């Protein structure tokens, strides 16, 4: 039953066994019923760590491969290893994207969950864009941007500027502009507006989520500081 | 190693 | 070829992909030729991290299972999950122990490598002892102690008291006495003698390994401090 | 979480 798999996912998280956590949460999602906020967060944490391990390995192996320019045997070994890690990463992203298309997005009957999932779709296309072949990149970048843009419109209409999901979407979409589209001014503008609109309506913070909101606001401003410096 | 952050 | 697998293991280590690192080093060991110092260290680092992840998960899940005494459904879930992690851990230990028996120990033609491998055998039986059924525990504890004792005799005869492998063996064997045999006085005695005999012949440190030796000496003394406090 | 250490 669903509740047992969720409890198993919480145990796996504590044990730092993210593949087990992800398998539990994917089994829960596959039952087809709309996820609770808690279940949604567990699925997200599991996959973030599963793909995260590959993103980090990819950065390390990519850096080595560049440093070994003019070192034939070493460079080739690093290229092939990078390609192996890339394959794993793409499979993970595609698995999440498939859950999003088959279950999560169509069953989302609430604005908050629609935004969360569309943001997640933007993130996972963004992770695919980080490793995309020059030829596939455009399409992948477009899919990420459209998912974030749709999430953005809904959050702007339905949520207060201090809502953590609205703030987290602005944070990740601003990073998408900066790192993926190489548009630092649209990145800064997006992050500044999100921060400023939250400060201007800080009385809308709730005692339940004010620390979640203010943490994301700190990240927005820190990125803004980095990017305007 | 990336200076700017996304969620988490 | 062996050299390519070793280079692949170094790349995997950098990427923090220890299962890939272990598979490379196990393939190298299976070729049947005596390992170099570098190869021996790579095999050891790979397996230490592979089993390490399970030892850490086991401690976390064991702690939860104890905290959930009087909480039926939670306790049982934690027990079953602990049993699953235990199975993985035992398989890893048995895989290393099998390499040790089939290749490493019989091909060790040098005292230093004999000590290293016999110490490794003591360590992996010690990891099995940490998860042993009351009924299997005695035999496992005996196998760990005999491997450490044989390594100890050889190191005492062939190595200077400042040799890092001799010091590392004293450190792990002292931990075996303290944690596995519950004999803190023999643990302290073993650690104190090792530290004191190294201080007394510190002029035997080499510029190549003095920092490796002194690091292990710090660990010996820190354990001694903890255990005598 | 163990206070005393083994190698590494």
């Amino acid at each position: 039953d669903k509740n047992e798999l969720v409890q198993k996912a919480k145990l796996a998280e504590q044990a730092e066994r993210y593949d087990d956590m992800a398998a539990c949460m994917k089994s829960v999602t596959e039952q087809g019923a709309e996820l609770s906020n808690e279940e949604r967060n567990l699925l997200s944490v599991a996959y973030k760590n599963v793909v995260g391990a590959r993103r980090s390995s990819w950065r390390v192996v990519s850096s080595i491969e560049q440093k070994t320019e003019g070192a034939e045997k070493k460079q080739q070994m690093a290229r092939e290893y990078r390609e192996k890690i890339e394959t794993e990463l793409r499979d993970i992203c595609n698995d999440v994207l498939s859950l999003l298309e088959k279950f999560l997005i169509p069953n989302a009957s609430q604005a908050e969950s629609k935004v969360f999932y569309l943001k997640m779709k933007g993130d996972y296309y963004r992770y695919l864009a980080e490793v995309a072949a020059g030829d596939d990149k455009k399409g992948i970048v477009d899919q990420s941007q459209q998912a974030y843009q749709e999430a953005f419109e809904i959050s702007k209409k339905e949520m207060q500027p201090t809502h953590p999901i609205r703030l987290g979407l602005a944070l990740n979409f601003s990073v998408f502009y900066y790192e993926i589209l190489n548009s630092p001014e649209k990145a800064c503008s997006l992050a500044k507006t999100a921060f400023d609109e939250a400060i201007a309506e800080l009385d809308t913070l709730s005692e339940e989520s004010y620390k979640d909101s203010t943490l994301i606001m700190q990240l927005l401003r820190d990125n803004l500081t980095l990017w305007t410096s | 190693k990336r200076q700017y952050k996304s969620i988490l």
